[PDB]
């Protein structure tokens, strides 16, 4: 029934860097766990009881802590640790987690590469009208989309989805799908994919008109 | 200092155990039938052995269900009840063994210093001391009855079936008991057994040395008396037979019979000594030749008896020792390690991991003994 | 070598029942304490449940004490978990943990894990549709495609680009939730020398519906 | 903690 506040949540951290993440419980707690999960891969131990490291573990990661404050600490960061880190308290069963902290490898600002998309013709001969727009291979995550409709702002049908950090190079990419009836495309001519973010002042945008 | 120990070395532990429960099972079960075959009519040392390889059978019966206990990893699945009746009854079957180990190296010291004691009112005595072995084990396994109980133990995630002490004073109560099977499980045997030994080897060796002494003092006399013809002489010669004839005699069993033949013979050939007639005396002496001779045979069965015995009491003293000495250390310096005496974690832990090999040991003293003490 | 392998996930309908299988290999499974510990989709660990090696000691957690039940079968080297009264709340992937040393409370063995997805929705087949740019963009740089796969059910798809030799960077997004159904994307960048002189083909394997898609991407 | 788990 302890509860687990892992801070920060979301960090980032260049390779030669030291890493610390704290761990604070509700009650006291006798015995701290850390775990280390990748993206798409099972969980693998990183400390046991509080401060000793688990075998195949590097010596880089360090447990430290005690009564209701515990912390995870990655001595010189390297591009292998970014992932998410756990901690799992024992003082009485039941077990409990904490939220996780996700640990992304901190890297050079990178502007996005937009490509828009059309409809298909599968799909529209379906019935369906969907606008895809992609924005790969750019940093920070944080990134903003408009969709415009003959310079209307439309975002009643968007979904975007985030990757993970790629790790080929410590990119971002995400995808932006604007979904809605064959009729209303067809009575409209121009759509633009406008993104803003961090490495442009004025907004990055990918547009297309029908009559092309 | 603290780590998590090397717990793969609890891997072959059920497997010994089940060897020394198939070997030592076997084993008692072949004496105890041999008893109930032989019955053996009122004796005292057959009653004994009967009784030990009773309660090593019983210990053997026991030991399948802590071998299936190491196999889950002190993971008992079996109750309370059951940790109580068969903890308080392995430690009841040790006692009862170790006791009457001791009892029977006392009933061997009085059996060979004092060959008096052989009367048929000594098994009735058993019948008293036999339950006294038990009552005296049964008030020495009651710490083992009180406390013995099954506890949960979660940063095992096991129900343990372990001595349940106060948890206030736990460690006082530890070392307290681990010093009562200490005391009342070795110390105290080890004196007995120990002066037993040194009395059956003392006795026994100056025994025989002094029967050495006079035999040759006998052949030295007869070998005078054959080669001296005075009047003051081979009577003297004779008393010195005499004498050391009288000496020798103490060697109880045919052999009494050669002994006092001997000393009748001396005394009429020292009663033709002092009539005169010395050619008839040394006549007689030549048929003391004949004899002694005649009667070497039995005095090595003396020495081969010596032998063997010796043999039999060192075995059994170094059979004890070997075998029962390192639970009691591994559990004295535990003990001290209850008390804070010992506060260096590998240490302990190297406690913890011999322990049970030393149980086992134990164990092995309770399956060989039935082939040293009945074969 | 210490090997866990989970099987019996799978789609049930609210209210219904599963049986969560764990095959172990590489010790002696009979010695120590097993673990179910659970990840919801998009979020972190929940530990479930904690049997002894000898099933004397067992202990739920709160959210499944009640309706979930955790047994053991050491002849066989087998660990079960019988799942009643599912909900979405359940929807989760299930691995079972051990930590090789007596039943301690932590876990340096897991398994592949199995998903678990709660829903009174209908298992449906993706629907694949090919995007490629409008019209040349004859500026002779480099070309990204993708595949939209939209409108399937349960959660878990893969797809696989099979285009030029290397000099690709393919890029799987993550699938949301529309319409009450799943939907996704998938990118690819080639150079411009081989689309669409060669032939670049996306292929979309949905084994919760045992199908599989091959789009080969023509220019519109 | 400690314990003590042996049966004697």
């Amino acid at each position: 029934d302890i509860v687990l506040t892992q801070s920060p949540a979301i960090m980032s951290a260049s390779p030669g860097e030291k890493v610390t993440m704290t761990c604070s419980a509700s009650s006291s707690v006798t015995y701290m766990y850390w775990y280390q999960q990748k993206p798409g891969s099972s969980p693998r131990l990183l400390i046991y009881d509080t401060s000793n490291l688990a075998s195949g573990v590097p010596v880089r990661f360090s447990g430290s802590g005690s009564g209701t404050s515990y912390s995870l600490t990655i001595s010189r960061m390297e591009a292998e640790d970014a992932a998410t880190f756990y901690c799992q308290q024992w003082s009485s069963y039941p077990l409990t987690f904490g939220a996780g902290t996700k640990l992304e490898l901190k890297r050079a600002d990178a502007a996005p590469t937009v490509s828009i998309f059309p409809p298909s013709s599968e799909q529209l001969t379906s019935g369906g009208a969907s606008v895809v727009c992609f924005l790969n291979n750019f940093y920070p995550k944080d990134i903003n989309v408009k969709w415009k409709i003959d310079g209307s702002e439309r975002q009643n049908g968007v979904l975007n989805s985030w990757t993970d950090q790629d790790s080929k190079d410590s990119t971002y990419s995400m995808s932006s799908t604007l979904t809605l009836t064959k009729d209303e495309y067809e009575r409209h001519n121009s759509y633009t994919c406008e993104a803003t973010h961090k490495t442009s002042t004025s907004p990055i945008v990918k547009s297309f008109n029908r009559n092309e | 200092c603290s780590q998590k120990p090397s717990d793969k070395h609890l891997d072959a532990i059920p497997i010994l155990y089940y060897i020394i429960f198939v070997i030592g099972f076997l084993v008692n079960i072949v004496v105890v039938t041999l008893f109930c075959c032989q019955k053996g009519p009122k004796k005292v040392s057959s009653i004994y052995i009967f009784n030990l390889a009773v309660a090593d059978l019983l210990l053997l019966a026991t030991l399948p269900l802590w071998a299936t206990y190491y196999s889950y990893r002190y993971d008992w699945l079996f109750g309370p009840v059951m940790c109580k009746v068969f903890g308080s009854f392995l430690t009841l079957n040790m006692f009862a063994s170790i006791f009457f180990i001791t009892c029977m190296s006392v009933d061997r010291y009085q059996s060979v210093i004092y060959p008096f004691l052989s009367q048929r009112r000594n098994p009735w005595q058993a019948s008293y001391i036999v339950p006294l072995v038990w009552c005296m084990a049964c008030l020495s396994s009651l710490p083992t009855f009180y406390f013995r109980d099954v506890r949960t133990i979660e940063y095992l995630g096991v129900n343990a079936c372990i001595m349940a002490f106060p948890p206030e004073k736990y460690a006082q109560w530890s070392a307290g008991i681990a010093l009562m099977k200490n005391i009342l499980g070795f110390i105290i045997p080890l004196i007995f057994i120990a002066t037993c030994y040194f009395g059956i080897r003392k006795h026994l060796l100056k025994t025989n040395a002094d029967l050495e002494d006079n035999w040759e003092t006998l052949n030295d006399n007869l070998k005078v008396i054959e080669k001296a013809d005075n009047a003051a002489q081979v009577k003297d010669a004779l008393t010195k037979m005499r004498a050391a004839a009288l000496d020798a005699q103490k060697a109880t069993p045919d052999f009494r019979h050669g002994f006092d033949i001997l000393v009748g013979q001396i005394d009429d050939a020292l009663k033709l000594a002092n009539e005169g007639k010395v050619k008839e005396a040394q006549a007689a002496a030549e048929q003391l030749k004949t004899t002694r001779n005649a009667y070497i045979q039995k005095y090595l069965k003396n020495r081969i008896t010596r032998d063997q015995v010796l043999k039999m009491a060192a075995a059994v003293v170094l059979a004890f020792i070997i075998c029962w000495l390192p639970f009691h250390v591994l559990t004295f310096l535990d003990a001290l390690a209850w008390m804070g005496v010992i506060n260096s974690c590998e240490v302990i832990a190297v406690i913890d991991l011999a322990l049970p090999f030393a149980i086992l040991l134990g164990f092995t003293n309770s399956c060989v003994n039935p082939f040293l003490y009945c074969f | 070598d210490v090997q866990l392998v989970e099987s019996g996930g799978g789609l049930v309908q609210p209210g219904g029942s599963r049986k969560l299988s764990c095959a172990a290999s590489g010790f002696t499974f009979s010695g120590f304490g097993m673990h179910w510990v659970r990840q919801a989709p998009e979020k972190g660990l929940e530990w479930v449940a904690y049997i002894s090696s000898g099933s004397s000691l067992i202990y739920y957690a709160d959210t499944v004490k009640g309706r979930f039940t955790i047994s053991r079968d050491n002849p066989k080297n087998t660990l079960f978990l019988q799942m009643t009264s599912l909900r979405s709340e359940d929807t989760a992937m299930y691995f079972c943990a051990t930590s090789l040393y007596y039943g301690t409370p932590w876990f340096a063995y897991w398994g592949q894990g199995t998903l678990v997805t709660v829903s009174a929705a209908k298992t449906t087949p993706p629907s694949v549709y090919p995007l490629a740019p409008g019209c040349g963009d004859t500026t002779g740089s480099s070309v990204t495609l993708g595949c939209l796969v939209k409108g399937y059910f349960p959660e878990s798809v893969t797809v696989t680009w099979n285009s030029g030799s290397l000099s690709s960077s393919v890029h799987t997004f993550p699938a949301l939730l529309q319409s009450g159904l799943y939907t996704m994307s998938s990118s690819v960048t080639v150079p411009s020398s081989t689309w669409p002189s060669q032939t670049v083909t996306c292929s979309v394997a949905h084994p919760a519906s045992s199908t599989t898609v091959d789009k080969k991407l023509e220019p519109s | 903690g400690r314990v003590y788990i042996h049966p004697i």
